[PDB]
């Protein structure tokens, strides 16, 4: 089955510097804006869809360096072998894509986390 | 691809609502009721809220955005993927039915709303001074809509009376766009 | 509705603590030595489990002064934290550390996340 | 005070048995999830199923030997006790009548509800599901509710069965 492959093929990938050394450095570089409050701000919509052109960019690089066609990538996106494969932490910048409730989460913890690492280092 | 991402989520269940209407209509007042939420400390929203609802097998996803007219603007920022439009009038604030009338006309020919059912909410109905959800639906001439389902609710989401009369239509609806 | 109203200010106490140093700094260290041994696979080890008594231990204390410090008692502290308003005064990201401290699946979410943050950094580190 | 603190926040499901009695194979049946890729648990695994408008939080300890003294340590505000039997292999009945009965001691468990599950009825080497009820002495126990439900985690037979009697003693 070809679809097992193409799922761990996948979860390689996202477990990688290929795809995490980018995504970490848009996170660090970005999340500065993302306040711990409810309402968000018009600006947050902006910064979502430059982090969408990025994954979509990686993710495009990766099928086509690799040898995966689109409808191979829903196939296995789609198995139940995905969520399995996959953790959900490893998951998280993936969903961050479409669901911008988990891309804002993601933010907001690394803000509150960068800033308590700046407030530890004076202290 | 990125719409091919969403199968990787644990039940695909997720209805996406966005929730406009003029500055002062009670969105934000609507939203926080939903959500079975305070609120005591509301104020005009200069961004979006976002608040999820698990109701009678979905999870609503609601987008509150501000309606003050410096913001429509970035309405159109977040039309894209909308299951179900609510679009929330003050129907104590008849001086603003025409300004209000004009959005709703614009949001139901805007082609990435294309086919996505409409709930009106005719909001404030706690006012003595309100005018009903009948003469609000004629003035707004509703009955002309064509190429998607629509309704009229009144409500007051400073009560919560007539709220979840609108989210159960809603709540048959989800799929009224993909079958259209 | 008077301690209905100091009951709110109790909820506000707590969120400013959550937020504030004397909490977040010692939790943050907690978390970055411990998180080294947590996996991110479904099998959970032995040591989590330990790890995750030693947290609780941590919590409790951080609390325990905070409590006597501000002079508030566990009574009105259980009040404050039975209140709606604890959930919507305090973001999911400020509650996430303090609902580890009863939650096993939220603490070794936090700790996996952390581990694989760090194992990043030493691997790009690894040549620049 | 930390029991405070699951009011800013429900049933937990105690797994326990000798190792190969199938316990994890159970879990995975319960999670609705593939069953092909079970390896011996060296530690414990967590899963949470969806049924009868409870959410069940489910622990499977592993049953080795080396296990069973960090047992304890799992014993806080467990609701109900599962408890899984090799039906094939009496050989180890006496060893797991004897876990069983030290968790029946328990002042941890005091009065917990405990299902027995005489699992691997697939097979016919399987002992009928209470020619082990005693020889365990389960119609001993006192200050307890229990059951014992013959089922077959490979397959699925009578697991739901169990499962049925598990929260109607919620
Ligand atoms: N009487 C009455 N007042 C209401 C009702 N709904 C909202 N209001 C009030 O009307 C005002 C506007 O509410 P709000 O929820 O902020 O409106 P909004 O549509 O979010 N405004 P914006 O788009 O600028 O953020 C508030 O004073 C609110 O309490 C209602 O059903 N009845
Ligand atoms: N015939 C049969 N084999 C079963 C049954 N349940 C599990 N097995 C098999 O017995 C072995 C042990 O199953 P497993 O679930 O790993 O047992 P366990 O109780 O979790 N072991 P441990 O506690 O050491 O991790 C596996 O090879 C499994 O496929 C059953 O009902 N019938
Ligand atoms: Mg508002
Ligand atoms: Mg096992």
């Amino acid at each position: 089955d070809e679809v097992e492959w193409v799922v761990e093929s996948i979860a390689g990938f996202l477990r990688g510097p290929d795809w995490s050394i980018p995504i970490l450095d848009f996170v660090e570089q970005k999340c500065e804006v993302f306040d711990d409050e409810e309402e968000s701000k018009l600006t947050y919509t902006e910064i979502h869809q430059e982090y969408k052109e990025l994954v979509e960019k990686l993710l495009e690089s990766y099928l086509k360096e690799i040898g995966i066609n689109e409808d191979q990538f829903q196939e296995a996106c789609t198995s139940p072998l995905a969520k399995t494969r996959t953790s959900q932490a490893i998951l998280q910048p993936v969903l961050a894509a479409e669901d911008f409730t988990i891309f804002k989460a993601m933010m907001v913890q690394k803000n509150i986390e960068m800033q308590l690492q700046a407030i530890r280092i004076i202290q | 691809l990125l719409s091919i991402l969403r199968k990787l989520k644990s039940a695909p269940q997720e209805v996406r609502i966005l929730l406009l209407g003029l500055d002062n209509a009670g969105k934000t007042t609507l939203l926080k009721q939903l959500a079975s939420e305070d609120i005591s400390h509301i104020t005009p929203t200069q961004g979006f809220n976002i608040k999820s609802v698990q109701s009678q097998g979905f999870k609503l996803n609601v987008w509150d955005i501000g309606g003050q007219r410096k913001i429509r603007p970035y309405w159109r920022s977040y039309f894209e993927n909308t299951d179900i439009l609510i679009y929330v009038i003050d129907s104590a604030d008849r001086k603003r039915f025409e300004e209000t009338g004009q959005e709703l006309t614009e949001l139901l020919e805007e082609e990435k709303l294309s086919c996505v059912p409409v709930l009106i909410f005719a909001n404030k109905q706690d006012l003595l001074t309100a005018a009903p959800a009948s003469e609000i639906a004629e003035g707004l001439n509703l009955h002309t809509i064509r190429d998607r389902v629509w309704q009229i609710q009144s409500c007051s989401a400073l009560t919560g009376e007539g709220v979840q009369d609108g989210m159960n239509w809603v709540c048959k609806n989800v799929n009224a766009k993909k079958k259209l």
